[PDB]
């Protein structure tokens, strides 16, 4: 009785990182909402030095 | 009725309105004068009148 | 057999299949500069050989 | 002139307006505790702008005329029906929580804009840093799903990172039985249905996540119920804080310029509240969206820009 | 391939040489100028529509400025285009005149002397 | 919620005969609908149809059919009286045609 | 970043472009390219995040390699003829080096891989700048050295650009990558007609710049960087999505819209020489760009996607910053075809 | 040309191939960039000295100047990259795809 | 002929300046007045065309098409206003604007003196139709239909443009008068063969030719009612008009080249008529019938005789009117029952007698009952084909049978039998629908009264 309009299932086709997903690109992720990736905890070890006894 | 200032008041910005209207009239006057001079100059060069 | 299958298979469906396959081929790059800078080297050598040597 | 790059290039600089009383203050506490009276008293004594707690219709009071609009065109959620049926199958609980978080974000933006434009301090009841406790109380009681919590966390992560935390966090501690007795004496028939488990969950959320983690940004002023009526003592305690440990002292003029451009232009503030994550509780179909938007545009002062609606007495439109 | 950049006597950034003054100027009622004014009016309407103002009535001074600016630019644009086409025709005719061997006017034959093949439709 | 989103239920179709038993099916406003019917009937049947057919029927003979008939009668009369053939196989005079010199 | 510093950097980028455009010495053109790149790098990193840093690094590596090849071509040309003026490029090897370097700078295929990545990694304003202003200088040099071009090499690269632009853009849900692939295809179109008529190149560049500016300004107006983000705009500003749909129609090349004017003229020009097959292939390939423009128009304007609750709050506020040149840009990008003969003013 | 000219052009080709083929480090590729600049300087200086183009004797110096800018630019970017990952590996610049 | 073009451009702001409840009245009245004005174009000469200016001219082939377009606009306005009642004012004005732009483009297309201007307008007709289909269609396949409507056209028309500009580099003009007067034969070479194909295949895909017709069932079924009316009535005739115009430069290459298209058209009319016999959707049947009739028109244009050209003109006008009437008839039932299945609603003659009379007249005119202009065009084409080769009477004859079958089949399925018991919402027919049917049908018989007005320039 009313015009068809897209629903959530239809709208989810365009929500991935790519169209036409393949086995290789099915593991790609869409970018974060703001273009800021989470900060990596890159352990930067401090240099350990012996001062003495000699 | 607005809860805020609504910087655009009931009266318009008279400075900007006057500037816009003045620019339009100056442009129209310049165009008319330029067309008149162009017609006269062409008539002189080709010797019609 | 004709209108719903074969006339569809030949003109529009073949075109869509080919375009989708080529799109997947073209846009499936990992984003590593190593690979396509190697491609740049190959392109430069091929262009120096095929077009530049024939003048 | 509107604030922007030109206003910052010549003249206007924020850091000169801060006169040791900028001091964003928030006063937290459980339900029915007297935090609002304490906030009003603190604002009155210190001469700061008081912001009443952001409700469902906070955004309506700041746009057009201050009169609230219909719940269908604004909010689309009910606190009373949340108390009556916390486990409604139409997703009212998380819709209310999400709308309240958005309203709190808008109120925080307004307070920050006022502070940065005038230099006068502001006092708030709750903030975006305090809202989550209610969400936790919803989750531990089974009122909302886990995906709702995930969506809330995403929106909070992308929104709350762009602002500064409050200078001083005031907490009012009231025991759960005393909260229940105050609710009983209040008389509102809907708050009578709040179980002690809900208030207990709110109290644990506060005392185990909010205060411990907000104590690292700045010192926390905790007051019992009895020592909250003496507002002058609380104010004089506030005047003797050494605030040199948070991000606020490490803010120079360019970051203030960026923050000032962010707090105005409320569309930029609210950008990430409507991210295209399709949860049933908050997703609306195209037909209802169209109907409600058409209904909203027919309000007396909403079809055009604020100064261009001749049906509410706007004159000289053809020269604006 | 640049045809007219190296043409002798060309002033680099003139946009309207003195020779163009020898041509009749476009009339103020030129339909191209009217179309340019229509473009200015459309720009004004879209400006009203984007800013959420009454499209037809919001700013009459702004719409007037839009129309005037479009007409003002279009007048000189038309002048330069007419000048360029006149230059092209002048150069073409001069080159044809100066190279008679390349453009021979051969004998004209009547249709009573040319044999055309007939292809029946059947 | 076991649902996917919030949507309005599909509304039922409105019957124009419910509020206006003589509705004409043009509009829900009775006066506007009546005048829509009136203008459609007047300008479709009375103006365009009948007057247009009358105008087309009496279109003057620019296709030159009666002229061609009279010219044919004149030519036939002259050719029959003078004994000439009614039609010639050549529509162009051969005196004005120059065939190629050699056909071998 | 300070507003004064940002203004200075934008002026330096523009000054490098004009230095390329007004110079008669090869060294000064190379210097203009150098200055433009040096000032352009921080503009890409204006909003700091790892993605912007990666995009800036890739852009720098590509442009530095291209500039080094440009310098090598200039030096070889000087070796075989002691000429510094930008002219008919007396050596063919130097000309091949120049063509490849300028193609790498422009993003022409197969030196195209950096364009989608850089456009995706930066903001919409930086993408606008990169996809509109950064095309002028290499195209100006190519127009200047057009007489000595090897038609086979540039025609190959132009056809590859059109094909790869269509195929790559077919697969994208990110708006910036769609814009980048459209840019690659239009670059191919502009470079296909260069050996035959530079006026057509200039006309195509101007129309593409107008259309791209209108598109990017509409994308900035409604804060959308994805298809799903843009599918919400109808519930907030329907006029914006309508103008977006007409702009996409124009960019698709459909008559009577202005986007039809360049291709049409280019095709005509290529038939004034013999060149029949190439325009046919180019149009058949541009049908792909039309397809993914149409898919975007389906998603944003011709259908209504589901929305969210919090959108209601956005109904109560307005756009503070207003772009003054948006209406004129939209009008020029749609209703300009009847003024086609005015292109004679370009030569 | 003499043997020196082909030697210089061969060095330029080697440096270009070295830049185009990445191994792991960004610093190695930056070094290849500086190598290309050095080869260009040498070649231009030889061509200018051989033909006694007096006013062109200043062009190589100008070249060096802009070379420095490029080098500085690259180093700046390198620092930022390292600050994100703790290494200067080009394998980590893979957040953006085609 | 600006006296017809300007009033439509004035229809635009009148629609956009009208009150919210007076748009339909104003649009209908002034469209009817414009049709009355355009009626003056029928006064044609016997030797040359009416050359109005350097840009526009009227021939005996284009004047009936212009009249048909200007007459169709008010009919689409009347048909559309029923299903757009709940639509907002702005969207209704946008729909009317799309219809007005389509009519303006068609009017300017049918009178352009140059071939390139004709191309530009004949391609500009695409945008409003696509917008109408993909925005105001009802189901979800409409989007797909739009794509099929678009690229199928462009893949055919992009080569033509190339050919067109090539011709202007060889002869120096694309003006149809100069092209006709300075015509030269086409040699038998591969270049000329591909020039022929480039000039012809765009119009072939527009008709459409059998095998290239897959876009048409989708587009005509998924479109709204006004879209279907304009698609079947006028937009198909652009291909025929363009082919009749462009064939003047393709001789004598046409005799060798036409064979595959002739065989495709004849076997395809047979195949599409057969397809109409087993169709569960009512709109798809009408679409395939349109394909069959247009195949007949393709044969008529391709054999290239005067009688064939008169038959093509008459058949094009008759088919336009008949197909528009049939689509409106189907849409009435669809609006009643919200479904397109043909066996869902049966025995409608019991409930709607006058509507059944309209159905009968439309089905009678579809099967070319004499002396309707449908039969005149069909018989002229058949006679020309018989002169071309006596064996064609077989295939054409078979068509004349199958057509009638499916036509009557449609009627018998919808109007006769017993009504469906559970369908209890068949309201009486409105005055609007009956008036729409009458305004469709009366001009057909009036044209039969004077047939030389639609027989084209070869008369
Ligand atoms: C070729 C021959 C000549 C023709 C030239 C080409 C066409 C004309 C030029 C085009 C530009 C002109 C208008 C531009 C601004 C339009 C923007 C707009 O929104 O308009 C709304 C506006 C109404 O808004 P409002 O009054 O403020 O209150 C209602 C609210 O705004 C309520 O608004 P809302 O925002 O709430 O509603 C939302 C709605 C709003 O969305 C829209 O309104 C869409 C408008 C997009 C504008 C077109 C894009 C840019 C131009 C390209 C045109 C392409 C043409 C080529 C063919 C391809 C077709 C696409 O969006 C939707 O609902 C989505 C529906 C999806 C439909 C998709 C189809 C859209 C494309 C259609 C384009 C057709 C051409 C333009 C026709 C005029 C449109 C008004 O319309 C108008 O009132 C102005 C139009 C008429 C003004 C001119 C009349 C002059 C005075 C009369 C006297 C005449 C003088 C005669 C001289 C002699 C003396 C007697
Ligand atoms: C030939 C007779 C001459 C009479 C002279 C005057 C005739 C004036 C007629 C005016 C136009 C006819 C009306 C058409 C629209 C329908 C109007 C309507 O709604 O009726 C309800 C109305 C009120 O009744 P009701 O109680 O509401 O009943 C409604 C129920 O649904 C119950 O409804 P129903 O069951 O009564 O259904 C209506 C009825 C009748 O309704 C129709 O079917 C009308 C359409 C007829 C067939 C159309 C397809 C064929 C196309 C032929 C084109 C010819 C054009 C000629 C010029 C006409 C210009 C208008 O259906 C039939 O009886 C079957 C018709 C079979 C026709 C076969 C004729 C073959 C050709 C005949 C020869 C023609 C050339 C003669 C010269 C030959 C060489 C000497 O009833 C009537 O007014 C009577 C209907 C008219 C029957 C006349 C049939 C012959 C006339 C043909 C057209 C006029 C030709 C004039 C020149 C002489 C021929
Ligand atoms: C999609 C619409 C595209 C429009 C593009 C923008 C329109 C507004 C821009 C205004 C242009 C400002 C120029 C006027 C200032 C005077 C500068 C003048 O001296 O420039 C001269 C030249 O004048 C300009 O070139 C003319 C610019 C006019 C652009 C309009 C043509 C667009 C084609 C038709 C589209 C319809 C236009 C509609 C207008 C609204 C220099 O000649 P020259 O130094 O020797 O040529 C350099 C290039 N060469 C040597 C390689 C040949
Ligand atoms: C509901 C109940 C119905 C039954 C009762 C009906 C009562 C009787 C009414 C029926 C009338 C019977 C018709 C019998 C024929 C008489 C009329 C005929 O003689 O006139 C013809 C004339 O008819 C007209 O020429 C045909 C009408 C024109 C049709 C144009 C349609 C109107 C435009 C609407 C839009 C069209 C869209 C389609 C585009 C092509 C003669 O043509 P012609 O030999 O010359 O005249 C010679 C003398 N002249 C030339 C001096 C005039
Ligand atoms: C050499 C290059 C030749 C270039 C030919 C240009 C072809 C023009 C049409 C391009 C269509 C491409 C469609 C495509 O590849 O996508 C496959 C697509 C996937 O759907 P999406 O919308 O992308 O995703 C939504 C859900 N995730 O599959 C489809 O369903 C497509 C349906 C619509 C396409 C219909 C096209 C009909 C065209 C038929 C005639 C065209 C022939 C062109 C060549 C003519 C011969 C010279
Ligand atoms: C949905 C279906 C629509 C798709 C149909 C599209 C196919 C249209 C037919 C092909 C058109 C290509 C011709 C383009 C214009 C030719 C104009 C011309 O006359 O050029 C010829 C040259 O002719 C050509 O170059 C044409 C070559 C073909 C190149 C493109 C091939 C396209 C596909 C060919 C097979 C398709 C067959 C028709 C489609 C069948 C249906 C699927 C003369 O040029 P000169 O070089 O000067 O010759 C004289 C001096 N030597
Ligand atoms: N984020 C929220 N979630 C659920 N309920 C809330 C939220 N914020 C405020 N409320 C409700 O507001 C009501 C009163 O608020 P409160 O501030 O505690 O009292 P008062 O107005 O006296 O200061 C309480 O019933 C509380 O549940």
């Amino acid at each position: 009785a009313r015009q068809w309009q897209p629903d959530v299932e239809w709208a989810e086709q365009f929500g991935g990182a790519v169209m036409y997903p393949t086995k290789e690109t099915a593991h790609w992720k869409p970018p974060p909402w703001n273009d800021v990736d989470p900060p990596k905890d890159t352990l930067v070890s401090n240099l350990t030095l012996n001062f003495g006894p000699q | 009725k607005f809860y805020i200032r609504e910087p655009p008041h009931g009266s318009p910005d008279w400075l900007k309105v006057g500037l816009t209207l003045g620019t339009s009239v100056f442009l129209w006057i310049y165009l008319i004068k330029q067309h008149k001079e162009d017609v006269l100059e062409y008539k002189r060069r080709n010797g019609l009148e | 057999l004709l209108d719903l299958i074969w006339l569809e298979t030949i003109l529009p469906k073949t075109t869509s299949f080919i375009q989708m396959k080529m799109s997947i081929m073209v846009s499936n790059q990992k984003g590593l500069i190593k690979l396509y800078f190697l491609s740049f080297l190959i392109t430069i050598m091929i262009s120096m050989t095929l077009f530049n040597y024939h003048e | 002139l509107q604030y922007g790059p030109l206003a910052f290039v010549l003249g206007e600089r924020t850091t000169r307006k801060l006169t040791e009383t900028s001091k964003v203050i928030t006063v937290d506490g459980n339900i029915c505790s007297g935090k609002g009276r304490l906030a009003r008293e603190i604002a009155e004594k210190l001469g700061l702008r008081h912001f009443p707690e952001a409700g469902i219709h906070y955004a309506d009071s700041t746009t057009g005329d201050g009169k609230p609009l219909d719940v269908q065109l604004s909010g689309n959620c009910s606190l009373e029906k949340f108390y009556d049926d916390p486990k409604s199958n139409d997703g009212n609980s998380y819709r209310l929580q999400s709308w309240l978080y958005a309203s709190r974000l808008l109120q925080y933006a307004d307070a920050l804009e006022h502070l940065l434009s005038t230099g006068q301090g502001v006092v708030l009841e709750r903030s975006i840093y305090s809202d989550f406790v209610f969400l936790e109380a919803m989750y531990r009681q089974g009122f909302i799903r886990k995906q709702c919590v995930e969506h809330y966390n995403e929106v909070k992560k992308v929104t709350a990172c762009e602002y500064l935390p409050p200078h001083v966090v005031v907490y009012v501690d009231v025991p759960v039985p005393e909260i229940q007795s105050r609710i009983q004496k209040k008389g509102n028939p809907h708050e009578m249905k709040i179980t002690a488990a809900y208030l207990q969950d709110i109290e644990n959320a506060y005392k185990k996540t909010f205060l411990p983690e907000m104590s690292e940004k700045c010192e926390v002023l905790q007051y019992s119920a009895r020592e909250a009526e003496d507002a002058e003592k609380v104010v004089e305690d506030i005047e003797y804080l050494k605030c040199d440990k948070g991000p606020w002292p490490d803010q120079d003029d360019r970051t203030f310029h960026r923050l000032r451009m962010l707090v105005q232009n409320k569309l930029e503030v609210l950008n990430y509240t409507t991210i295209p994550v399709y949860l049933p509780e908050i997703t609306i179909g195209a037909h209802q969206s169209d109907r409600v938007f058409q209904k909203f545009t027919e309000l007396p002062g909403r079809k055009y820009s604020p100064g261009y609606n001749e049906d509410v007495g706007d004159k000289w439109i053809w020269l604006k | 391939m640049t045809m007219m950049s190296g043409r002798p006597g060309r002033v680099p950034l003139q946009f309207l040489p003195n020779e163009a003054r020898s041509l009749p100027p476009p009339k103020l009622t030129d339909p191209r100028l009217v179309y340019m004014g229509f473009l200015g009016y459309c720009s004004g309407l879209i400006d009203n529509a984007i800013r959420r103002r009454p499209v037809v009535s919001a700013g009459l001074h702004r719409q007037l400025l839009y129309v005037t600016s479009f007409v003002f630019f279009g007048y000189y644009l038309l002048k330069r285009q007419d000048y360029m086409y006149a230059l092209r025709d002048h150069d073409m005719f001069a080159y044809v005149k100066s190279h008679p061997e390349d453009f021979p006017e051969k004998d004209k034959k009547t249709y009573g002397e040319i044999l055309e093949e007939f292809h029946p439709v059947r | 919620p076991t649902i996917r989103l919030q949507e309005d239920p599909d509304p039922e179709d409105e019957n124009l005969y419910e509020k206006n038993p003589d509705s004409h099916g043009y509009d829900k406003d009775p006066i506007v609908d009546l005048w829509n019917m009136r203008v459609v009937f007047f300008f479709g049947f009375s103006i365009v149809l009948v007057l247009g057919s009358t105008f087309v029927a009496y279109l003057p003979d620019y296709r030159m059919q009666e002229w061609a008939r009279r010219e044919a009668e004149r030519l036939v009369k002259y050719r029959e009286a003078n004994g000439l053939p009614l039609m010639e196989s050549n529509c162009f005079d051969p005196n004005k045609i120059q065939l190629p010199e050699d056909e071998d | 970043m300070n507003p004064i510093i940002y203004t200075t950097l934008i002026m330096t980028v523009m000054s490098g472009t004009m230095l390329v455009m007004i110079s008669s010495h090869w060294l000064l053109i190379w210097i203009g390219f150098e200055m433009n790149l040096l000032a352009m790098i921080p503009v890409l990193m204006k909003n700091f995040n790892p993605r912007a840093t990666e995009a800036a690094t890739k852009y720098f590596l590509t442009q530095a390699t291209a500039s080094m090849m440009l310098m090598m071509a200039i030096i070889i040309n000087l070796l075989y003829s002691g000429q510094w003026t930008i002219t008919k490029m007396f050596n063919p090897v130097a000309m091949t080096m120049m063509t490849m370097a300028l193609a790498m700078k422009l993003g022409l295929s197969p030196f195209h891989f950096w364009v989608p990545e850089v456009t995706q990694g930066i903001s919409l304003q930086a993408g606008l700048l990169l996809l509109t202003w950064q095309k002028l200088a290499p195209l100006s040099v190519l127009c200047q050295i057009s007489q000595s071009i090897n038609p086979n090499l540039m025609l190959t690269m132009a056809m590859l650009s059109i094909l790869i632009g269509g195929w790559g853009g077919l697969n994208q849900t990110q708006l910036r990558k769609i814009m980048a692939y459209s840019s690659i295809a239009h670059m191919g179109w502009m470079t296909a007609v260069l050996p035959y008529n530079t006026t057509m190149t200039i006309l195509n560049l101007l129309i593409y710049i107008t259309m791209t500016l209108a598109m990017f300004m509409l994308l900035i107006h409604s804060s959308a960087t994805t298809t799903l983000s843009l599918s919400h705009t109808w519930n907030k500003m329907p006029v914006i999505t309508s103008l977006m749909m007409v702009t996409l129609l124009s960019m698709g090349g459909l008559p009577p819209l202005s986007g039809f004017m360049p291709k049409w003229m280019i095709i005509q020009e290529m038939t004034k020489n013999e060149s029949i097959i190439m325009p046919t292939l180019m149009a058949m390939t541009a049908l792909l760009n039309l397809y993914f423009y149409m898919r975007l128009a389906y998603s944003s304007s011709l259908t209504m996607f589901p929305s969210t609750n919090n959108m209601k709050m956005k109904w109560q506020f307005e756009h503070t910053k207003q772009m003054k040149l948006l209406p004129t840009m939209i009008v020029l990008s749609t209703l300009v075809l009847p003024m086609t003969p005015a292109l004679s003013s370009l030569n | 040309m003499p043997l020196v000219y082909m030697n210089i052009i061969m060095a330029f080709a080697i440096a270009l191939a070295g830049l185009l083929m990445y191994r792991s480090h960004l610093m190695s590729s930056l070094l290849c960039l500086e190598g290309m600049m050095l080869s260009l300087f040498i070649m231009s200086t030889l061509i200018i000295l051989n033909t006694h183009f007096t006013l062109a004797n200043m062009m190589p110096i100008i070249l060096l100047v802009f070379a420095a800018c490029e080098a500085a630019l690259g180093l700046s970017l390198l620092v930022m990259v390292s600050n994100t990952y703790g290494t200067d590996y080009v394998q980590n610049l893979n957040l953006l795809q085609c | 002929m600006l006296k017809i073009i300007i009033p439509t451009t004035m229809l635009l702001p009148m629609t956009w300046m009208s009150k919210h409840n007076m748009i339909w009245i104003n649009a209908t009245v002034h469209s009817l007045l414009i049709s009355l004005i355009s009626l003056s174009l029928l006064n044609q000469l016997g030797e040359n065309s009416l050359n109005f200016s350097l840009t526009f001219f009227s021939d005996s082939l284009s004047a009936p098409l212009l009249v048909l377009t200007t007459w169709l606009l008010p009919l689409m306005l009347m048909a559309s206003q029923s299903h757009l009642s709940k639509e907002t004012t702005t969207r209704k004005k946008l729909y009317i604007t799309m219809l007005i732009l389509l009519q303006l483009f068609l009017i300017m297309t049918f009178t352009a003196t140059e071939l390139i201007l004709f191309y530009i307008l004949f391609e500009a007709t695409l945008v409003p139709t696509l917008i109408i289909i993909t925005r105001w269609g009802n189901q979800t396949e409409r989007l797909n239909a739009g794509l099929y409507f678009l690229f199928y056209t462009l893949a055919g028309s992009l080569p033509l443009l190339v050919a067109l500009v090539y011709i202007q580099n060889t002869t120096g003009s694309l003006n149809f008068l100069i092209i006709h007067y300075w015509s030269h034969p086409l040699s038998n070479s591969w270049s000329n063969i591909f020039m022929w194909l480039a000039c012809i295949m765009a119009f072939m895909v527009k008709m459409p030719l059998y095998g290239l017709h897959l876009w048409l069932p989708k587009a005509h079924v998924e479109a709204p009612i006004a879209g279907s009316m304009v698609l079947a009535a006028v937009l198909l005739k652009l291909g025929g008009y363009g082919m009749m115009r462009i064939t003047t430069i393709l001789n004598p290459l046409t005799n060798y080249m036409a064979y595959p298209f002739l065989m495709l058209s004849m076997w395809g009319m047979i195949m599409t008529s057969s397809i109409c016999l087993r169709q569960t959707d009512l709109k798809s049947l009408i679409a395939y019938s349109s394909v069959s009739h247009m195949a007949l028109v393709i044969v008529a244009i391709m054999i290239q005789t005067p009688w064939s050209f008169m038959g093509a003109t008459a058949l094009m006008i008759a088919h336009g009117l008949t197909s528009s009437m049939l689509f409106c008839l189907a849409n009435t039932n669809y609006e009643r029952v919200h479904s397109r299945t043909m066996i869902l609603a049966r025995g409608l003659q019991t409930l709607l007698p006058l509507m059944a009379t309209w159905w009968l007249v439309a089905s009678l005119t579809n099967l070319a009952l004499p002396p309707s202009i449908n039969l005149i065009g069909e018989l002229f084409i058949i006679t020309a084909s018989f002169s071309w080769s006596n064996i064609t009477i077989i295939l054409m004859g078979m068509n004349m049978m199958i057509t009638a079958l499916y036509s009557l089949y449609m009627l018998i399925t919808t109007q006769r039998g017993k009504y469906t018991h559970h369908i209890n919402n068949i309201k009486p027919s409105f005055t609007r629908e009956n008036a729409l049917m009458a305004l469709h049908i009366l001009p057909l018989l009036l044209l039969t009264l004077n047939p030389k007005m639609i027989l084209g320039p070869l008369y």
